[PDB]
């Protein structure tokens, strides 16, 4: 799989 | 002065290179004062720490020097780095202020932890953690104090470690048993902490919350079970007397500690749980190593030779820990590091 590029800090 | 300009930050005066603009305080010591800032040369956001009274006494001076050398031992994307270090003073004689510049990250792990995460983000964040940890260890640096508040991230899902040992979480909850029982430790002391963090990502609650060490130990045994005799033998008599005479706990199975309901593949769930069962192990002699954690199926998906096997630029020499100097001697050492 490809690596996550987003992370929702809220 | 020419290359510098001054900014009043409360009762503190920040004198910094003109490349650093838009300063505003985000932390204060104690050890120093930290400003978020924009670096116009790198077109990037940075944190600027002004050391508080580094030359007040030998303790402060040694500490300042040590932080500087520790930062030079590390060069890895999963660890905070020293982008720059400067002083506005022009000679050793008037050398007084030390400024450290590092990457500005978006937040720590505290709140990320409380929210729902897919296996991909969970494992990738942990992979990055283990990469940073391995690099630290190769550099002769064992953290020992890893926790959500000293691991930071950006909105692009990148992660860095700082504090080689807001919101704020006390250590303790995340410290390994060998530490709280005063047994001494090795590299895998940091694996327990990763285990606590992973376990918390999974259920959004602190695994082992205790008012103090004593109550901490209780939460540990209640959930994981009383350790074997061969472990309790490694204990100092006073600690052993207490520990050996508690009620006996069998420990709850890991399927019970982390049921499927807490997870989103049934495969990925079983893998995460298997990894947890190998990290959350009281006896360090039986706890999984960093290298083995990285190779675990839950983690190994992200493997990249360049990220895992990258050797540090230096090995920290523990001889420094016992070395003493006068204030002026430390100061010259620090001035040299700064001007280099």
């Amino acid at each position: 799989p490809k690596r996550p590029t987003t992370l929702n800090l809220f | 002065d020419n290359q510098f300009y001054s900014v009043e930050v409360g009762d503190s005066t920040f004198t910094v290179l003109k490349r650093y603009q838009n300063l505003k305080p985000i932390g204060s010591g104690a050890q120093g004062i930290v400003c978020a800032a924009y670096d116009a040369v790198l077109d990037r956001n940075v944190a600027i720490k002004k050391l508080s009274r580094p030359f007040q006494n030998q303790t402060h001076a040694k500490r300042a020097y040590r932080e500087l050398v520790l930062m030079k031992c590390v060069n890895h994307k999963n660890i905070i780095s020293l982008l720059n270090v400067f002083t506005p003073q022009k000679t050793l004689e008037e050398f007084q202020d030390v400024y450290l510049v590092m990457e500005l990250m978006d937040a720590n792990l505290c709140q990320v932890i409380q929210m729902e995460l897919d296996h991909e983000r969970m494992s990738y964040l942990l992979y990055q953690m283990l990469c940073g940890i391995k690099h630290l260890h190769s550099a002769g640096i064992i953290h020992r104090d890893l926790k959500p508040s000293n691991i930071v991230v950006k909105s692009d899902c990148t992660l860095k470690i700082l504090d080689f040992g807001t919101p704020y979480v006390v250590t303790r909850y995340y410290r390994a048993p060998e530490v709280i029982l005063g047994m001494g430790y090795k590299e895998n002391v940091d694996i327990w902490s990763v285990g606590c963090i992973m376990g918390e990502m999974v259920r959004h609650k602190i695994l082992f919350p205790g008012r103090d060490y004593i109550d901490q130990w209780n939460k540990v045994i209640e959930q994981l079970g009383t350790p074997c005799p061969e472990f309790m033998k490694k204990l100092q008599p006073t600690v052993r007397n207490y520990v050996e005479n508690r009620p006996k706990y069998a420990g709850l199975t890991f399927p019970k500690l982390f049921p499927d309901s807490l997870f989103p593949n049934k495969l990925k769930a079983s893998q995460a749980r298997d990894l947890l069962s190998k990290m959350l192990v009281i006896d360090p002699a039986k706890r999984i190593s960093v290298d083995d954690a990285l190779q675990h199926p839950y983690i190994n998906v992200w493997y990249d030779p360049a990220e895992v096997e990258a050797p540090p630029p230096q090995i920290y020499d523990k001889q420094l820990d016992e070395r003493e100097h006068t204030i002026e001697e430390w100061k010259e050492l620090i001035y040299k590091e700064v001007m280099n």
